[PDB]
């Protein structure tokens, strides 16, 4: 659940980039040099973000995949290794 | 989350692949090749919806989402008598008569352009007709001229008409190493277009789909037209989940999302167990080890060291997950995928239509599947090394200018050049992937 | 009828007390009963019917189904629960059917009436919560069936609404991931007017590219946990309890 | 284990006919490929798979190509069995008729239709998931018999090295025809012996020497005598038709019958017989056999050196008569000093569905051996070829295609091809010999 809950955030945050990416391009339409730095910075900091959650979650996917193989039965094996 | 699927002919390979597809797409839905089905209104129950693929009238006609384009009108002409009554003649457009070959590019090119109003007219009457529409399958097949021309003009026009629609496009290389001293210039012009706009693709060799035609159904015969009907069972195969859905994927968004990482990387490679279509059934667990077999390529890529990448397929028929994950778990050992990556395969569920021949399911070998691998680059090499030599002698480029101002505008150099970086960005953006460290610029930008 | 012929039965073997024969009266009324019962049951109750329907949809067998309720429930979805038009959801769910295979249900005598079960409710959850996280997706029966098949019973476990409720947080993650995908590849397609403007481009891109490699891989965590359950657990146990339920059909020669 | 028939020349066609009809009387198939069996019981006791493949339908298709480069000898065949063989599997050298009766056109229209004639080989090998192997029946002197039997063979031992490729070469009783015959017969054995799995010699000299006494006199023919060859073969596969438990492949029948690398050659002896068979004991068949009066090669040798023995008898039999009969035969074969003799005997079965069983309750069987005189089947084709392709119209006139580049590919073939048998012969002699072994064995 708490991986799952995870990537619900993560979908959030990969919007949120999303959405300052758009912004970006709109300035640009606009402006050729402008589409303020601030936008990067923000998106820069939104990646820092998901960069976090990303080694986060991966960190716990691991223990999660680590306890399916070492907990015995031979289908944790095979879905744990499965997901790497 | 899935929707209505358009299919787009650019020429005449793709109309001729059409007769293939049009036919075991009605073959497995159980209608005629008068459009009706061929269920006797004795059973109303079905399980599969064909509505992605074909309007439903209250005649229980069923009406093909497709529209084909030519500058040959017997190609089309050709379809609409073999499935007279299937197909809806107003989805027939024809360029104004007259002829190219080579610098074909360039011509289909131009009467893209020159009739992008007519085209786009009948592509948004079809669209306009349904509310969920999702996405497109284009048969551009880039060996051929007007067919690829046709193709890249069409392509750029929808991509941006039809932002939110999947393009997805079938496009089969050249099997011939000499004619390539014109088929490369329309590689280079088309492979640009669909390096820019596509959202999918599947990469075919004329070359492996011949032998392989020949090889599985075992007969000296050999030709494009007993071949295209591998193509339309790979498009089957694809589309199995939409038309015969389960829980698994049903949809182009679905699966793109979990074979794609990147759009700048959107080229599969296909290849087969054996199947029929219009005693080797061996276990599920012998054909997802012999799916990746470069034997059974539909591409010929080599396969020294092969360049791992998101690995995808279905397996036809009623299956046993514990040989799946066997398989699954001897193909991890076997094809390696970079640090970077999730390194995910997916199996699908391959259900087999209900109106198909009864065949014991454990005799059901049967499948076919995509990979995303660098084992792409090889085939866009053999292009780009014959248009590196044309191009760079000037040889032909003072023969394209059919009708799309190429020469005209002396737009000759400037087309090579952007199309070239663009065919070298995308071989490069697989070889970049290849290596652990693709990912620093973000994972590592502390 | 039926009860009159045993009773006759019965009377002609009262005089032998039990002596067997009494047993091979019973021997044949339960076959009887039995088959009539089952015959009963999937002429007129479609009971195989319903129990592929509740798989497909509770159990959520069928892909296309979910998907299109998630659209048509979109901002039902994002609305808290504090506030929901929850009288949407009956036109949700119409048009979730016109959406699917579903409607071949909808659309047909003996299949109209199973379809017609389903019917959505909404868990309280506490307030701030919205639809995605309170939408259930119920199915009523009535006896005969209710008497048969396993239920949400009001002092049962609710066996299917907790499943749902499992299965339902991996569609809700899949949701996600293919709408901002979209939203991805709507500003990714923007690298052609970059002509004039690369020097404040080359690095977004750049950085954007990996990050659609960022995002495919919670993509395929959701896709292969989401389908080992349902490939490994549910259809496997699934298969198993159609095939006792199919024993009926003598389907085996063996 | 799936086999293949590959029916070469009109030899082999006609030899692949009294197989074939032999077959369906063991295995009660009709000339039509159905079953002659009520369906009343659905076990049948036996496994026609490896032969034919018996289809969903009542049909059992003889897994076998027909091949010959005059088209009437098939039709022969496939107009007998009507429905039982499948013509897709049917080819004939159209493109011109083999020049002459000469080896080397038999292998230059099987070379110019060696993709023709593979792809027919892999359509029966794709009905066939075990595959295991092929046997060939031909002439050994024939030009599209030895020659086609030389180009398949070529074409085999590459595109399947680790199947089984057996050889039932039918050999002509030495005549004025060997100043041709035995160049066939050299240079198609050339190939035999470098390429060629086990090979089994019948040698036409002893059928008539047979069938002299046990056909129908005057018609004692040699293509009437397929039965004696058909009888050996079907023998042969009598534990793979109708399988005990002991030897039940190819490979194990193998194991005891090949010392070497070396390509042997094996000589068949059967005894007694009933075709269109009431012996006493198994006591009495086993000491029979070991007799050249049963042989169909004629060796003629009073103290052969034998190697590798192996017999199978068919029926009631009692296991004190062949402890009985191995006794005294112990004490009476002549082999080397450093190989404990090993005669294998192997209990076989009768058909179900032999009209015979009811009523047997009587022995038979065949016997096969490894000897060293069995190169005497190919004495008088060497002699011949000795003297007559040293120099004459016979080394160069008969050759075409690869074998008629130059006169030099037909001066060395030639002489390369005596040259290959008689290193042959030598061994075979050499094995003879204690000093075989007593210069490896001691040599530390
Ligand atoms: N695979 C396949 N290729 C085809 C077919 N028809 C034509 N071609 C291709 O056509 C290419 C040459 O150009 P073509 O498309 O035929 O002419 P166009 O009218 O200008 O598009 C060759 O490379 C062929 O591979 C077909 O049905 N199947
Ligand atoms: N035992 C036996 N010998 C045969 C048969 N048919 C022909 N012969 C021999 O075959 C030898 C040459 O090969 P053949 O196949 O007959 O002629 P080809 O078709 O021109 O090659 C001749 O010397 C014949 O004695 C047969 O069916 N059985």
């Amino acid at each position: 659940v708490l991986l799952l809950n995870s990537v619900y955030e993560f979908v959030k945050v990969y919007c949120n980039l999303n959405d300052i990416g758009y912004e970006i391009f709109i300035k640009m339409n606009l402006n050729d040099h402008e589409a303020s730095n601030g936008l990067l910075g923000k998106f820069n900091t939104n990646l820092k973000e998901i960069v976090s959650q990303y080694k986060n979650f991966k960190d716990r996917l691991y223990i999660f995949r680590a306890d399916l193989k070492n907990d015995g039965d031979e289908e944790l094996f095979l879905l744990s290794k499965s997901l790497r | 989350m899935g929707g209505e699927i358009i299919t787009l002919q650019a020429g005449q390979c793709g109309n001729h692949v059409g007769k293939f597809l049009w036919s075991q797409l009605a073959k497995e839905h159980a209608i005629g090749t008068d459009g009706l089905s061929q269920l006797p209104d004795s059973s109303t129950e079905r399980d599969d919806d064909t509505k992605p693929f074909f309007r439903e009238n209250s005649r229980n006609k069923f009406t093909p989402r497709a529209i084909m384009m030519d500058s040959e009108p017997s190609v089309i002409a050709d379809v609409e008598n073999t499935f007279r009554g299937f197909f809806d003649p107003r989805n027939t457009w024809v360029a104004s008569d007259g002829a190219s070959a080579g610098n074909s590019w360039a011509n289909g090119y131009d009467i893209g352009t020159r009739n992008q109003d007519d085209i786009l007219n009948k592509i948004d009457k079809e669209i306009d007709s349904t509310d969920n529409f999702e996405g497109f399958q284009l048969l551009h097949s880039v060996a051929g001229g007007t067919g690829s021309g046709l193709g890249s003009n069409l392509l750029e026009a929808l991509c941006d008409r039809y932002p939110k629609k999947i393009l997805t496009t079938y496009s089969v290389f050249p099997a011939r190493s000499s004619e390539v001293v014109v088929q490369s210039y329309n590689t280079i012009l088309a492979l640009r277009r669909l390096i820019e706009d596509s959202d999918a693709t599947v990469v075919f060799d004329n070359a492996s789909l011949l032998n392989i035609s020949g090889k599985v159904f075992r007969n000296p015969n050999i030709d494009l037209q007993h071949t295209n009907q591998l193509i339309s069972t790979i498009i089957s195969s694809v589309t199995n989940s939409i038309r015969f859905p389960s829980y698994m994927y049903s949809s182009m968004s679905s699966i793109y999302s979990t074979l794609i990482p990147s759009p700048e990387l959107h080229f599969l490679s296909p290849s087969f167990t054996p199947f029929t279509s219009d005693h080797k059934g061996h276990s599920s667990y012998d054909v997802m080890l012999d799916l990746l077999d470069p034997s059974n390529s539909l591409v010929s890529t080599a396969m020294n060291n092969p360049t791992y990448f998101n690995v995808y397929n279905t397996i036809i028929g009623n299956v046993e997950p514990r040989q799946i994950s066997r398989a699954m778990t001897k193909l991890q050992q076997r094809i390696k995928f970079p640090s970077w990556s999730s390194s995910a395969m997916h199996v699908n569920i391959g259900r087999r239509s209900p109106y198909l021949p009864l065949q014991p399911n454990e005799n059901e070998v049967s499948g076919m599947m995509l990979s995303n691998m660098s084992t792409v680059v090889n085939v866009f090499e053999n292009a780009c090394n014959t248009f590196d030599k044309v191009f760079a002698k000037g040889a032909f480029l003072n023969n394209y200018n059919v009708g799309d101002l190429f020469q005209s505008m002396q737009n000759v150099q400037d087309e090579f050049a952007e199309s070239r970086e663009v065919v070298q960005s995308l071989m490069e953006d697989y070889v970049a992937a290849e290596q652990d460290s693709y990912l620093d610029d973000v994972l590592v930008d502390d | 009828e039926f009860s009159k012929k045993y009773h006759v039965l019965y009377q002609s073997n009262s005089y032998r007390g039990i002596s067997t024969n009494f047993f091979e009266i019973i021997n044949d009324q339960y076959s009887e009963i039995v088959n009539h019962t089952n015959q009963i049951l999937n002429q007129k109750f479609h009971y195989r019917d319903v129990v592929f329907a509740l798989k497909n949809i509770l159990l959520m067998g069928k892909s296309d189904f979910m998907d299109a309720l998630i659209e048509k429930a979109n901002d039902i979805l994002a609305t808290p629960s504090d506030s929901l038009p929850n009288y949407k959801l009956t036109r949700v769910l119409q048009e979730a059917v016109q959406l699917s295979s579903l409607r071949h249900l909808m659309n047909s005598p003996r299949n109209s009436s199973v379809i017609n079960g389903l019917d959505a409710r909404v868990l309280d959850l506490g307030h701030g919560s919205v639809g995605w996280d309170v939408f259930t997706l119920d199915y009523i029966l009535y006896p005969p069936l209710s008497l048969v098949l396993n239920v949400n019973r009001p002092f049962g476990r609710k066996e299917y609404l907790r499943i749902f409720n499992f299965l339902w947080r991996f569609k809700k993650n899949n949701y996600f991931y293919q709408k901002e995908m979209l939203k991805s590849n709507d500003i990714i397609r923007s690298f052609k007017k970059i002509r004039g403007y690369n020097p404040l481009i080359r690095d977004i891109i750049n950085k954007l590219s990996r990050i659609s490699i960022l995002r495919t891989q919670f993509q395929q965590f959701n896709s292969k946990m989401e389908s080992y359950y349902l490939n490994c657990i549910i259809e496997e146990n699934f298969k198993e309890m159609t095939r006792k339920l199919q024993r009926t059909e003598n389907k085996s020669q063996n």
